[PDB]
Formats: C-alpha cells, sequence, structure tokens
C-alpha cells in the first residue's frame, strides 16, 4: 500500500479492528426488522 | 439459455439480464430422460444415475 | 405362487410416520389454480396433494419462521385425481378431493369490435 | 386381489411368526438389561415388548404382518449384537419428553393443534 | 462511491444459495428507495460457495478475502445485515482491489 | 320441555322424497299458518334422505325417517312431534 | 354437425366455426405465446408474439385473431415460426429496460418467461433505449411506463371490464405512451385486477412494491369474505406472513378477477388485532388475561342465565363452524335468541324456505338472462363482481337493465325508473310501461339487494318484489327451470347464519333485552349498552378491537378468515371454505374452538371436539353446508308468495337509497378494511 | 442519523430498536449492539443533483462494468428529478 | 458440427437398437419394454418375475457378457400404483457397452435378490431396502445399512419429509443422547421454481 495506496472512501473505517470475541464488543446477534402484527390497546377509560 | 452470460454483457444487454436472472433463481430446465454417466475417477469407476 | 388379500391397502404401521401426523393431518388433493400473474398454463396440468398449515413463530434470536411441523413442505404431484385419492387412503390420510377447473371455452371475433349497432364496438385500439 | 406373499399365505401362518418374535424378545429382554446396564426392570422391559406388539393388534393383511414381523427381527438382531447403544434402546420409553395431555381443553390452552 | 448500498433486495443471492444460508426482507426506503430491512447469513449454514457473488446482479454481496474470524460462541456467526455492512466499511479497501483484480475474468 | 324447531331435509328429485315434495307443495302454507311462530326450516339437498328433525328445549333433538313415505305419512310424522 | 377439420402438428382436431388458430391450438394442449391477447378481453393483435406458421401459407397469420379454416395445417413448431417469435421478443427487448433486480415482476414475468422460451439468448441492439415518464393513477396501482410493451390489455380492461374509458394512447410510433393523458386517478373498485393482467412490471401494487419474490411465496387457495360474492382467492403468505391476495379462476363467480377491497383490504390484518383474552379488572378497564380466567368468567355467567336471558349477535366474518357452535351452546341454556345484525324479513316463509333469500338465478345465470330489474341496490359496491357479470351480458348479449332506488354509476347505461318504492305496485299491476318489457322477456330476472331490506318497511319491499316476480312466472313465457325472483346479499356470513335457523336482525333482542349478550364479531353498532339492562355481562368473541371489542366484559380472541379453515355461503347459497394461510397471533384460537371449549367449562360440552365432526354437525341443521362449490336449488317460491300476501305492509315513502353512493363509501365496510391503513389511503384519495 | 431510544438503545438505519419491557435487549447486557453509523439514506441526499442538456440520460452507477445494469431515466417533468432506481443519483435536464 | 450442440452418434443408436430387439426375441416371457434414448443408453423393461433370468442372461451369455454390475439403485414415482422402479446399470467389458434394465415393485411385494447373479448386489439391495423398504427375498443378510440403528421410516420416499420426524440432542438429566420430534429455529424455504410456460414440445403429452 505504500506504493499502490487503496482507494479512499469516506465510509471506510478509518481505524481497524482485530477479532473482538470473547470480549464485551463482541458481536451479538438480532432481528433488524420491525413488529410485524400491531396489537389492539383497550381504553383507558371505565365504559361497561 | 444453459451458461450464464458474461457481468458486462449482463449490465448492458436487456436478454442478458433476463437470461442471468432466471440462470440464477429457476435455472435451466433440463429435458426429462434419465442417464446413466461415469468417468475413470481416481478412486475408480464414479458415475451418477440422473433422472 | 399367488394368494388372495381382501382387505384394504393399508400400509400406516410399516411406513414409520408418527401417529399424530397420520390421523390429525387433512391432505388436500387439487390441481394447483394458474398464477394469475402470468397467462402461462403450465403448472396447471398434473393433481397435488399437500397437508394443512400449522403454526410458524418467529425466532427470538433471530426472527426466522420456526415450525414444529415436518410435514410443512411436503408436495406430492399425481398424474391423475384417482392416483392421488389412492396414495392417500393406503397411507392414512383424510382428504379433500377439488375438482379440476378448466377455462370454459370462448367465442373470440376479432370483427365484433368493429360491429355495426351492437355494443361490442371499441371505442380505441 | 391375487399377490405375491411375502412369507405367510394368510393370517394364520403370520400370527404363528408373530408369536416366534414375542417369545425371542421375551427371551431378550433380561438380557438387554444386563448387558446394557439398564435402570430399568425386566418388568419394565417386557412391558414396553407388550406395548410395542399391542399397538399393530388390529392388522388383517399377511403381507403386512410379515413386514412388521422382519423389522422386528432386525430390530432384535440390533440388540442381541449390541449394535444398539444404551441411547437406541432408550428411545423407546421417551424418558425426555414431557406429556402432552389429549383432551381438547389442555390442547386449546396450548395451541392450535388438534 | 456516493455510500448508497449497492443492494437493491432482488433476492437472487438468496434464491441461488446452495444453502438457504440467506435470509432477506425489503419495503420501499423513507425516501422510496428499494431497499433491505433484513439481510441475514447464517455462517453455520454457508458453503462458502461464492454463488451469491456470482448471483448479485450490482456487486452488493461478496466474500472478502478475510479467514481469520472464528468466534467462541455459535450465535456470533449468525450474521445480520449490521454486521455484514460493517464487514464491507471495514474490508473494502481490501475488496475493492480485489475485484479490481479479477473483474475482467467475470 | 316443548317443541322448538323443525327441520325437513330431502332431495329436489330423487323418487324417495315425493311425498315429502308433496307435502310441503300442498299442506306446508297450512302448517305454518297453525304455527306462525315455529321455525319450520326446509332444506333441499340433492340426494339425501329425506328426514325430519324436531328440536325440543336444551338443544334435544330426535330425527325421523321420511324414507318413500306418502304425504299422508309425512302428515302423520309431523302431528306426531306437533302432538307428543 | 358444423364443426370442421384442422390441423395442429399434422394431428387433427374438430373445431367450431370461428375458432381462432390459437384456440384450435389450445384443443391440442399447445400453449401459443401471447402478450397482447387476453381470453376475457377483445382480440387486438398488437403485440404480434402469436404468429404462426400455416402449412404452404407464405405468411404467418396471427394466432390470436385469425379463425381457423378447414383443412388448414397449423406449425407451431416451424422454424418459420420460431423465427418470427425470436424477431418479435427481439423488438419487444429493444428498448425494454434492464430493471428486472429491482422490478416486482421479475420471477413470475411473461416477458421473462417467453424471453427463455422463445426468444434469443442474447442481444444485438447497439442503441440507446427508450425512457418513459411515469404517471400517478392512484394509490393502488403504482406504474414504472419504461418497462410498458404497449400491449394495451390494460385498455382494454378498462373500458370493457370495469365500464372506465380513462385509459389510452397518445402520440404514435415509438413515443406511442399509454396513460391517461391528463393528471387522474384510476379509482374503479375493479382497478386492482390491471395488476394481475399487464404482462410486464410496468403496473404493479404499491402495497405489495418490494416485499417478496414469487418463487419464496407458499400459496393458499382460500375464499374472500369481503362480500357475499364468494371470490375465490390465493392468499400469498412467506415465512408466517401474509404478503398479498390473488385472484384464483372461477367461471361461475368471480372469473378471474376481484375487487380493491378483496385485493388490498388484507393489511388490516396486521393491525388493531385482538390477541390475548381480556377481562375487566378492578377499576373497570380491560386488562390481558389468561384464557382459564377468561372462560371461567364467561362459564359462571353462563351457568347463571337461562331462556330470554341469553342473547347472541353474529358478524359480517363470522363462518358456518362457529355460527352453530354458538347456536349449539345457547340452546343448552334453552336460549334461542340467536341474532345476526344483518336484517331480513321474517314475516310469511321468512328464512323457513332458502329460494326465500337466495340469488336463486345464480351469478352465472346472469349471462342467460334477457331483462334484470334491480331493486334497492348499488350492486357496483354491494358485489363488484356480480356487477362486472352484469356489465358483461350487457356488453354481449345486449341486455337490458332497469334500476329502481338512486340513479348510481353503475359502469354501464341503465333504464332509471325512479326511486319511489311505489313504483313496484305499478310494475305488478300493469301500469307502469316496464311491465310490457317484464312480460315480452323470456327470462327476465328481479334482484333486490339485502340493502333495501334494512329498511323499516322491508317486509313490504320484498312482498312487491316477490309480487312482481310471482306474475312473471304465472303469466307463462318464462320456461319452467328458470328462477325470476333473487336477494343480493353483502355479509359473507349471512346466508350462512339464515341456513342454520338465525333469526336476521336484532329485533328480537331490543324486544327482550338479554342480561349475557355475545358479541361474536358483531362490529355494526347495531346494539350498544343503551339497548341492555344496565349490568349486562357482554362477551365479544372477534379478531379486531373495533366497535364491539371496547364495550365488552370479556374479549376472546378469535382467528381471522386466513387463518382458519372455515365454511361461507355466498350469495347463491354455494357453500366453500377458507384454508388456514398463516395461524392466528398470540393467544387467539379458533372461533368455534373458544365455543367449544366454553361448553365444556360451563358443563355443556357440546358434542364434536374435531373440525370434521363440527361439520357433521353443519349436515345435520343444513345439509348444503358441506356441499364445497356446488350450488344446491332451492324451489317453492309459490309457497313462499302465498305467505308473503298473508300480511300486508304499508310501503315508506322514503325513496330508496343504498348506502354506498359513491366510490369513497365501498373501502371500509366491514372491521378489517377499516383497520387497513391501504383503504385508508384509497378513501383518502377519492375525497382530496 | 443513529438515534437512541429512551432507554438509550441505538436505533437502525432499518428502525428497529427494542421497546422497554421487551427481555430480549437482555442480550447486550455486557456486551454491545452492532449498528452501523453509515446510513445510506443520509448519505445519497448528501450527493448533488446532476444537470444535463438532454431529456433522456443513462446511469451504470460507475465504474463501468463495476457499477449496475444501465437503465435510461427520463427527464420531461420539471416537478421533479429523476432518480436511478439501482443507486439513486439525481439528474436534471436545465432548460 | 454446430459448436455448442451435442453431436448425435448414429452408429451405436442402430447398433444397441439391434441388441435390444436381440434380448427381447430371446427373453419374451419378461420384456416389456425396449427403448433406445437420444444420447444412446439402452433400457430393459421387464416383468420384475424376470429379474433372475434377465440379468443371468445377459451376464453369461456369450453375445452379452455383461460381468459388472455398475449400479443398482431405485426411484419412488407416487403416482404409480406400483411405486418403486427398480433399475440396474450393468457393464460389459467384452462388448464395452453399458445396459440398464428396469422392473417394478411396491410396498408389500417382494423382489428376488440378484446377488446369486452378481455379489456386488448384496450391499446394493440393502441400501434400498434402508432408503425405500423394498423387500428382496433370499437376500443373505438384508438390514439397515445407512440409517441410525432403530431409524423408524424409508427416507428416499417422495413422501417423508426432508427433516425427517425426530432429531438428536445431548441431554444431562439423562446423561445420554435422546431422540425427540423435530423443531426447526428456521423452517426450510421451499420455493416454487417452475415456470408456467411449457419448456420442451417435443416431450408435450396429449391432452
Ligand atoms: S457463499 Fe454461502 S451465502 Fe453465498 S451462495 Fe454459497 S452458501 Fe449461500
Ligand atoms: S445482495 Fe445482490 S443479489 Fe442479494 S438481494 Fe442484494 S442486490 Fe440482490
Ligand atoms: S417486466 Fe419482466 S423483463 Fe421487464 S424488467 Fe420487469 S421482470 Fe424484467
Ligand atoms: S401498462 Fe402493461 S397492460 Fe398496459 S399496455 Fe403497457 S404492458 Fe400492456
Ligand atoms: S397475442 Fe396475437 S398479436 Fe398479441
Ligand atoms: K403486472
Ligand atoms: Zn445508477
Amino acid at each position: 500500500p505504500t506504493v499502490k495506496p487503496p482507494t479512499a472512501r469516506k465510509f471506510i473505517w478509518t481505524n481497524h479492528k482485530f477479532n473482538l470475541s470473547g470480549t464485551p464488543q463482541q458481536y451479538v446477534p438480532y432481528s433488524t426488522t420491525r413488529k410485524k402484527i400491531q396489537e389492539w390497546v383497550p381504553p383507558s377509560t371505565p365504559y361497561k | 439459455k444453459v451458461s450464464p452470460p458474461k457481468r458486462a454483457e449482463m449490465k448492458t444487454s436487456m436478454e442478458s439480464l433476463i437470461h442471468h436472472f432466471k440462470l440464477y433463481t429457476e435455472g435451466y430446465q433440463v429435458p426429462p430422460g434419465a442417464t446413466y454417466t461415469a468417468i475413470e475417477a481416481p478412486k475408480g469407476e464414479f458415475g451418477v444415475y440422473l433422472v | 405362487q399367488l394368494i388372495t388379500v381382501d382387505e384394504k391397502l393399508d400400509i400406516t404401521t410399516i411406513t414409520g410416520v408418527p401417529e399424530e401426523h397420520i390421523k390429525t393431518r387433512k391432505a388436500r388433493i387439487f390441481v394447483p389454480a394458474r398464477n394469475n400473474m402470468q397467462s402461462g398454463v403450465n403448472n396447471t396440468k398434473k393433481w397435488k396433494m399437500e397437508f394443512d398449515t400449522r403454526e410458524r413463530w418467529e425466532n427470538p434470536l433471530m426472527g426466522w419462521a420456526s415450525t414444529a411441523d415436518p410435514l410443512s413442505n411436503l408436495v406430492l404431484t399425481f398424474s391423475t385425481k384417482e392416483d392421488a385419492v389412492a396414495f392417500a387412503e393406503k397411507n392414512g390420510w383424510s382428504y379433500d378431493v377439488e375438482e379440476r377447473k378448466v377455462p370454459k371455452p370462448k367465442s373470440k371475433s376479432y370483427g365484433a369490435n368493429f360491429s355495426w349497432n351492437k355494443r361490442t364496438r371499441v371505442s380505441t385500439k | 386381489t391375487s399377490v405375491k406373499p411375502i412369507f405367510s399365505r394368510d393370517m394364520n401362518e403370520a400370527k404363528r411368526r408373530v408369536r416366534e418374535l414375542y417369545r425371542a424378545w421375551y427371551r431378550e429382554v433380561p438380557n438387554t438389561v444386563h448387558l446394557f446396564q439398564l435402570d430399568i426392570s425386566v418388568k419394565q422391559g417386557r412391558d414396553k415388548v407388550r406395548e410395542m406388539f399391542k399397538k399393530n393388534a388390529h392388522i388383517t393383511d399377511p403381507r403386512v404382518v410379515d413386514l412388521l414381523v422382519i423389522k422386528g427381527k432386525m430390530e432384535l438382531e440390533e440388540t442381541i449384537k449390541v449394535w444398539k447403544q444404551r441411547t437406541h434402546v432408550m428411545r423407546f420409553f421417551h424418558e425426555t419428553e414431557a406429556p402432552r395431555p389429549k383432551d381438547f381443553l389442555s390442547k386449546f390452552y396450548v395451541g392450535h393443534d388438534p | 462511491p456516493s455510500g448508497e448500498e449497492r443492494c437493491i433486495a432482488c433476492k437472487l443471492c438468496e434464491a441461488v444459495c446452495p444453502a438457504q444460508a440467506i435470509t432477506i426482507e425489503a419495503e420501499p426506503r423513507a425516501d422510496g428507495s428499494r431497499r433491505t430491512t433484513r439481510y441475514d447469513i447464517d455462517m453455520t449454514k454457508c458453503i462458502y460457495c461464492g454463488f451469491c457473488q456470482e448471483a448479485c446482479p450490482v456487486d452488493a454481496i461478496v466474500e472478502g478475502p478475510n479467514f481469520e474470524f472464528s468466534t467462541e460462541t455459535h450465535e456470533e456467526l449468525l450474521y445480520n445485515k449490521e454486521k455484514l455492512l460493517n464487514n464491507g466499511d471495514k474490508w473494502e479497501a481490501e475488496i475493492a482491489a480485489n475485484i479490481q483484480a479479477d473483474y475482467l475474468y467475470r | 320441555l316443548g317443541l322448538r324447531e323443525i327441520r325437513i331435509h330431502l332431495c329436489q328429485r330423487s323418487p324417495g322424497s315425493q311425498g315429502v315434495r308433496d307435502f310441503i307443495e300442498k299442506r306446508y302454507v297450512e302448517l305454518k299458518k297453525a304455527n306462525p311462530d315455529l321455525p319450520i326450516l326446509i332444506r333441499e339437498c340433492s340426494d339425501v334422505q329425506p328426514k325430519l328433525w324436531a328440536r325440543y328445549a336444551f338443544g334435544q333433538e330426535k330425527n325421523v325417517s321420511l324414507n318413500n313415505f306418502s304425504a299422508d305419512q309425512v302428515t302423520r310424522a309431523l302431528e306426531n312431534v306437533l302432538s307428543s | 354437425s358444423n364443426l370442421i377439420e384442422v390441423f395442429v402438428d399434422g394431428q387433427s382436431v374438430m373445431v367450431e366455426p370461428g375458432t381462432t388458430v390459437l384456440q384450435a391450438c389450445e384443443k391440442v394442449g399447445m400453449q401459443i405465446p401471447r402478450f397482447c391477447y387476453h381470453e376475457r378481453l377483445s382480440v387486438a393483435g398488437n403485440c404480434r408474439m402469436c404468429l404462426v406458421e400455416i402449412e404452404k401459407a407464405p405468411k404467418v397469420v396471427a394466432a390470436c385473431a385469425m379463425p381457423v379454416m378447414k383443412g388448414w395445417n397449423i406449425l407451431t413448431n416451424s422454424e418459420k415460426t420460431k423465427k418470427a417469435r425470436e424477431g418479435v421478443m427481439e423488438f419487444l427487448l429493444a428498448n425494454h429496460p434492464l430493471d428486472c433486480p429491482i422490478c416486482d415482476q421479475g420471477g413470475e414475468c411473461d416477458l421473462q418467461d417467453q424471453s427463455m422460451m422463445f426468444g434469443s439468448d442474447r442481444s444485438r441492439f447497439l442503441e440507446g433505449k427508450r425512457a418513459v415518464e411515469d404517471k400517478n393513477i392512484g394509490p393502488l396501482v403504482k406504474t414504472i411506463m419504461t418497462r410498458c410493451i404497449q400491449c394495451t390489455r390494460c385498455i382494454r380492461f378498462a373500458s370493457e371490464i370495469a365500464g372506465v374509458d380513462d385509459l389510452g394512447t397518445t402520440g404514435r410510433g415509438n413515443d406511442m405512451q399509454v396513460g391517461t393523458y391528463i393528471e387522474k386517478m384510476f379509482m374503479s373498485e375493479l382497478s386492482g385486477n390491471i395488476i394481475d393482467i399487464c404482462p410486464v412490471g410496468a403496473l404493479t401494487s404499491k402495497p405489495y412494491a418490494f416485499t417478496a419474490r414469487p418463487w419464496e411465496t407458499r400459496k393458499t387457495e382460500s375464499i374472500d369474505v369481503m362480500d357475499a360474492v364468494g371470490s375465490n382467492i390465493v392468499v400469498s403468505t412467506r415465512t408466517g406472513e401474509v404478503m398479498r391476495i390473488l385472484p384464483r379462476m372461477h367461471e361461475d363467480i368471480n372469473e378471474e378477477w376481484i375487487s380493491d377491497k378483496t385485493r388490498f383490504a388484507y393489511d388490516g390484518l396486521k393491525r388493531q388485532r385482538l390477541t390475548e383474552p381480556m377481562v375487566r379488572n378492578e377499576k373497570g378497564l380491560l386488562t390481558h388475561t389468561t384464557w382459564e380466567d377468561a372462560l371461567s368468567r364467561v362459564a359462571g355467567m353462563l351457568q347463571s342465565f337461562q331462556g330470554n336471558d341469553v342473547a347472541a349477535i353474529a358478524g359480517g366474518l363470522v363462518d358456518a363452524e362457529a355460527l352453530i357452535a354458538l347456536k349449539d351452546l345457547l340452546n343448552r341454556v334453552d336460549s334461542d335468541t340467536l341474532c345476526t345484525e344483518e336484517v331480513f324479513p321474517t314475516a310469511g316463509a321468512g328464512t323457513d324456505l332458502r329460494s326465500n333469500y337466495l340469488l336463486n338465478t345464480t351469478i352465472a345465470g346472469v349471462e342467460e338472462a334477457d331483462v334484470v330489474l334491480l331493486v334497492g341496490t348499488n350492486p357496483r359496491f354491494e358485489a363488484p363482481l356480480f356487477n362486472a357479470r352484469i356489465r358483461k351480458s350487457w356488453l354481449h348479449n345486449d341486455l337490458k337493465v332497469a334500476l329502481i332506488g338512486s340513479p348510481v354509476d353503475l359502469t354501464y347505461r341503465y333504464d332509471h325508473l325512479g326511486d319511489s318504492p311505489k313504483i313496484l305496485q305499478d310494475i305488478a299491476s300493469g301500469s307502469h310501461p316496464f311491465s310490457q318489457v317484464l312480460q315480452e322477456a323470456k327470462k327476465p330476472m328481479v334482484i333486490l339487494g339485502s340493502s333495501a331490506l334494512q329498511r323499516n318497511d322491508g317486509a313490504a319491499i320484498l312482498a312487491a318484489v316477490s309480487n312482481i316476480a310471482q306474475k312473471i312466472r304465472t303469466s307463462s313465457g318464462v320456461t319452467g327451470d328458470w328462477k325470476v325472483m333473487n336477494i343480493l346479499h353483502r355479509i359473507a356470513s349471512q346466508v350462512a347464519a339464515l341456513d342454520l335457523g338465525y333469526k336476521p336482525g336484532v329485533e328480537a333482542i331490543q324486544k327482550n333485552p338479554p342480561k349475557m349478550l355475545f358479541l361474536l364479531g358483531a362490529d355494526g353498532g347495531c346494539i350498544t349498552r343503551q339497548d341492555l339492562p344496565k349490568d349486562c355481562f357482554i362477551v365479544y368473541q372477534g379478531h379486531h378491537g373495533d366497535v364491539g371489542a371496547p364495550i365488552a366484559d370479556v374479549i376472546l380472541p378469535g382467528a381471522a378468515y386466513t387463518e382458519k379453515s372455515a365454511t361461507y355461503v355466498n350469495t347463491e347459497g354455494r357453500a366453500q371454505q377458507t384454508k388456514v394461510a398463516v395461524t392466528p397471533p398470540g393467544l387467539a384460537r379458533e372461533d368455534w374452538k373458544i365455543i367449544r371449549a366454553l361448553s365444556e367449562i360451563a358443563g355443556m360440552t357440546l358434542p364434536y371436539d374435531t373440525l370434521d365432526q363440527v361439520r357433521n354437525r353443519l349436515e345435520e341443521v343444513s345439509p348444503n353446508l358441506v356441499r364445497y362449490d356446488d350450488v344446491e336449488g332451492a324451489n317453492y317460491f309459490q309457497q313462499a308468495s302465498e305467505l308473503s300476501k298473508l300480511v300486508n305492509q304499508q310501503l315508506l315513502a322514503d325513496p330508496l337509497v343504498p348506502p354506498q353512493l359513491t366510490i369513497k363509501d365501498f373501502y371500509m365496510t366491514d372491521s378489517i378494511s377499516r383497520a387497513s391503513q391501504t383503504m385508508a389511503k384509497c378513501v383518502k384519495a377519492v375525497t382530496e | 442519523g443513529v438515534r437512541t431510544s429512551p432507554t438509550g438503545e441505538k436505533v437502525t438505519h432499518t428502525g428497529q430498536v427494542y421497546d422497554d419491557g421487551d427481555y430480549r435487549k437482555v442480550r447486550f447486557v455486557g456486551r454491545q449492539k452492532e449498528v452501523n453509523e453509515n446510513f445510506a439514506i443520509d448519505l445519497i441526499a448528501e450527493q448533488p443533483v446532476s444537470q444535463v442538456g438532454s431529456r433522456v440520460i443513462s446511469c451504470d452507477g460507475g465504474g463501468g462494468a463495476l457499477g449496475h445494469p444501465r437503465v435510461y431515466i427520463n427527464l420531461d417533468k420539471e416537478t421533479k428529478t429523476g432518480t436511478c432506481g439501482y443507486c439513486g443519483l439525481q439528474f436534471r435536464q436545465q432548460h | 458440427t454446430r459448436p455448442t450442440v451435442r453431436p448425435r452418434n448414429d452408429v451405436a443408436h442402430k447398433q444397441l437398437s439391434a441388441f435390444g430387439e436381440y434380448v427381447a426375441e430371446i427373453l419374451p416371457k419378461y420384456v416389456q419394454q425396449v427403448q433406445v434414448s437420444c444420447f444412446n443408453e439402452l433400457e430393459i423393461c421387464i416383468h420384475p418375475d424376470g429379474v433372475i433370468p434377465v440379468l443371468t442372461f445377459l451376464r453369461d451369455h456369450s453375445n452379452a457378457q455383461f460381468k459388472s454390475l455398475a449400479d443398482l439403485t431405485a426411484v419412488d414415482i407416487p403416482t404409480r400404483q406400483n411405486r418403486f422402479e427398480i433399475v440396474y446399470n450393468l457393464l460389459s467389458l467384452r462388448f464395452n457397452s453399458r445396459i440398464r434394465v428396469k422392473t417394478y415393485t411396491d410396498e408389500l411385494t417382494p423382489i428376488e435378490s440378484s446377488v446369486p447373479v452378481y455379489k456386488a448386489a448384496n450391499w446394493y439391495e440393502r441400501e434400498i431396502w434402508d432408503m425405500f423398504g423394498v423387500f428382496f427375498a433370499n437376500h443373505p443378510d438384508l438390514r439397515r445399512i445407512l440409517t441410525d440403528y432403530g431409524f423408524e421410516g424409508h427416507p428416499f420416499r417422495k413422501d417423508f419429509p426432508l427433516s425427517g420426524y425426530v432429531e438428536l440432542r445431548y441431554d444431562d438429566e439423562v446423561k445420554r443422547v435422546v431422540a425427540e420430534p423435530v423443531e426447526l429455529a428456521q423452517e426450510f424455504r421451499k420455493f416454487d421454481l417452475n415456470s408456467p410456460w411449457e419448456a420442451f414440445p417435443a416431450y408435450r403429452q396429449p391432452p
């Protein structure tokens, strides 16, 4: 890379990170989608 | 209709993009039939009976 | 030498299926309806057997669709309704058969588009 | 209705094969418990054998009975020669599976399965 | 180069994946763009065959040059879209150069 | 413990339902006049055995076969239910 | 007799005269390629993809438009035919955009699939492509018109099926553009069908946009419950979620179309859902609880009440399995106040005779009628696919249509006789000139909408309309087997309710207000707490929190129609069944199982524990309810007319005005459509 | 951009965030929630609209055969800009 | 010689056809159909009673000499009343030729074990029994070969589910591996791939 540096992009990490497994920085999977079914919320007033 | 187009053709030609799309989703159809085909594999005769 | 066996064919005990997936299941024997998004009719030739849909739920870790139904993806193809019904009976599945729906023959006439006195006259082409 | 037999020509001949298989399983249970060092008793093992024979008591097709006996002999051979391991023997007892109540209400509370 | 995602949720990679390792959901983005809301790769299902990157029409999903990412838990190998995008931002300098060297054989 | 509902099932064309078809065509209008508040549900279905169903209080039901019944036998059968 | 012999690749086939070359190939099982041709639209012959060689003819013919001639041999696979398909396909793809990855049609595209089968495998077009601007035609159909291949299917469908002459072509040559020229929305009740018939991704569904690919969806064949037509549908699901609704071909019901409410209201199934049993706490607020706690509270009240103290109202989306289960449960406390929200006059025969409340001519029968008399109804919105069938007969058989009621727009011209209900008496007595038309007709059809029986003089209007139909039949000139009198229903659950013996309307509940009320998905607002004793115990079973749930003492979450296998009887009396596409959400349960579970806890166990057994119960009460897809005939109109004359009623001086006058009233008519955000967009679009 | 819920959990570019009372956020305790900070919807909006002199312009995303399939964009409407459906670059026809 | 098209070898097609009717003439008691595909493979379809006579003749006859059993497999076609098609692929070193012999059976009908003809057939028949449940009469030692001990069912049947009915895990309470009903965190996603447009007119079936 001294002779042929890589093409710069503004979204490329400026700071490389090594393998973070086993540490508090480890990746934890999760679902990236929002809740699919919306539940009816009952009224807050008494009327019955 | 069997082998996918080159990527540069896939990105310029309408027919190539269609065929790339279909080959990588449905895949090519194979005419009905059955074959036993064998080769001289390193361990001996290796064959498939493909229907 | 051939022997006479007069009972109905019932292989439920030698197929290895669990009991809950013989008596609780409902097989549907049908010809798939044409996908309305396309005009081709080649997916309406053969009969199909499918089973009732059971629960799918979200995986707590990833949100994937989990199932406990081993027959959820099982689809069988048959040449005729009779073949599908015979297969269901010998396996012990209760089934619903649905008649094949064939498109009705139509009277098409290009010349009707320009009728002298009828309503079939088109206003544009 | 003229079909090629497997072994038995009729249910009377088939039931004889069943009885011989039952004797072989009945005799073997004490050996299975001792060899595999199971923590069930010979009575439990023999009750289970009886349970497996009972579930097929309604068969009236000699060919189906013949195939059930053939598989029974294969299963017995796997056990006698210790091809099966303790895990395979104990799978008949479903020890780790929780009861699923069969009443309408109990199913109704837990899910949509009939 | 602008920073917009290349993936337009065509699901060709998901369709071709021999292992069914890819899971995708998509919807119109708030600006109307055709973009994914889910893009998971189960790295314990994946067979690292590269069919997904062959199938991708826009060079969105790639197999990069990293092979040193073993983990201490199974769950750490279930990648979601955030992980995969971070991988792209982490490795883009090498990935772009590797694609430059080989795209004329593709 | 009284009567609550009467249901008559029959085929539109089978000869076994001819007497019931006659009874409806002839005597049903007068039956409904006598019991204006009594649901008498006549339900035709192809290739069914004709039957008379009576529902009494608290959901007790009994059915009576009208197969190959004359219009007179049908009248008697209904009379038993309306009475007994 | 007049069949002429032709040959397809040397194989003889006998066809009626007028059969096209395309139709002749169908008879031997060969499907000629096509784009512009649709068998339910007028022949266009502009795409040229159907070109086929006739043996010994130097020029290939358009198979979709050319009638066959005796002795012709059609070479569907000749090199001449193949080279024609490649040429046309190459012209179709010259200017077509490289959009498949971002195009919703990808995977179920006729252009893709026929390019694969009939086109070449590469391109020799070395120019720049055409680009066309897109056009807004409402919130339901997205237009990416650069993908349009100018097949004119949308134009023909809009004119001929939907009866709307807004779509057309502007310009000419390569710059010819499909659209509306001006800015206009295509908001017909049948508008969504142009998504299906458009062969490419030019017209797609906005709600569905980008959400799925065709290969990954599972297809559940089911029945629509948004109306009483009973349209056959396919429910597309993926990974446990409903993705879209498509039509399913049924010649005798919906052909291959569905209404916009059928197509686009499914998104109301993801909102305002009941997912957990609820009871009232100590402050009078609804609180989540278990099925055990919730059913015990209901069972306790059910055990302390009898007779008239207990009633039930079934709503519009209730299935027959739940209907009979709830009837059996109430009958076991000696209650018979089983009511529906949708009124039907009980005078005379009432619901004793099926012919009294059925579309006896059937939907397909409209094609054989020569006069139709529509009374007090707006079939366009009440039953869009039945109205489409009338326009089909109007267009193709020169059917004469007259309407007594408001002068609504039915997408075809009709004779508006006025709106006064008294006009019916004039027709019956011969004073009105239209009485001559009915006598002359060989197959008249009088259709009385259920909307008009919701008035207070409904029995009078039914008696008047029935009187008209009696005079026609009596005076002869109508074949014996032809049925004349019809009722057009708008509620999915109505006919199964009347078949099982439910009382139509809540009039019974108004006379003797109960102490315990079961609201079985009843969200019309017919009964509120103003009409009930102050301490009335109200149990709501349903799938949406809409109108009935907020006033209930107990909420039992049930399954929507996409989530159960349930029986629905359409306006012809034809029974059909849905299938489970996805399971109910949360703690929701199948509806007849809730009632069956309640019966056990209350000690009145119903005698059926499976779906098949409860369907055996349906057979004991009305045997037609298990004859799926069969239209069981109903007779004895003479007896019904006799009993209808006994008690005379006065017609009201109020003109017949249907509930739905314009499109804006069509989109939200039930709990599911009211919860649909897409249906809310449509209402906004047609009122702003 | 990347917001935080009232609980402090970052909201992703897909809008995901566990609501309070969702037990599943326990999976982040002692660890972290992987969130990509470069929101593509924000990045693309930063691009300037390109002015062109023709009614139709083509976009391949840049880089020749390293971009996306080449598409042609109509610029006849002055009520808005033409947007590439693959990459989101905007174009306008000048006068 | 079009570069992308497989060439035709007409000499082989003629040779295999001639030998095809040669076998039909000699064993008419059993042979039901003889065909040669467009890629020159000869198939003999026989009544199952002729498994031993036909295979013995092909192995031993001086004009056949099919000494090697290359492969013995089964195919499940549920729409047939005899759902299982048994396929013998044989090789002749003397004449440098291959031949396929096919027969049929159902769930309850035994097929004669061909071990007396080809010792290779021993394990192939065990596999067919294991994966399809076809019983071979007079097999020296017929038992499962591929599936787990005590496994229930025949996985290669079309109606056996892809993921089976039971799965395994280690249970700490009983200190052993146990079997339980199968639940998948991610259900297999069924894809509907077939295009609704016919691909090969040459194979169209009559309506
Ligand atoms: S490399 Fe992995 S994710 Fe990509 S197609 Fe192959 S198995 Fe699927
Ligand atoms: S990564 Fe590529 S192939 Fe996969 S969905 Fe996105 S654009 Fe399509
Ligand atoms: S209409 Fe068909 S061919 Fe055209 S871009 Fe869409 S999927 Fe591709
Ligand atoms: S929009 Fe679709 S249906 Fe209409 S002319 Fe264009 S391709 Fe045909
Ligand atoms: S299908 Fe005949 S020209 Fe279009
Ligand atoms: K379309
Ligand atoms: Zn671009």
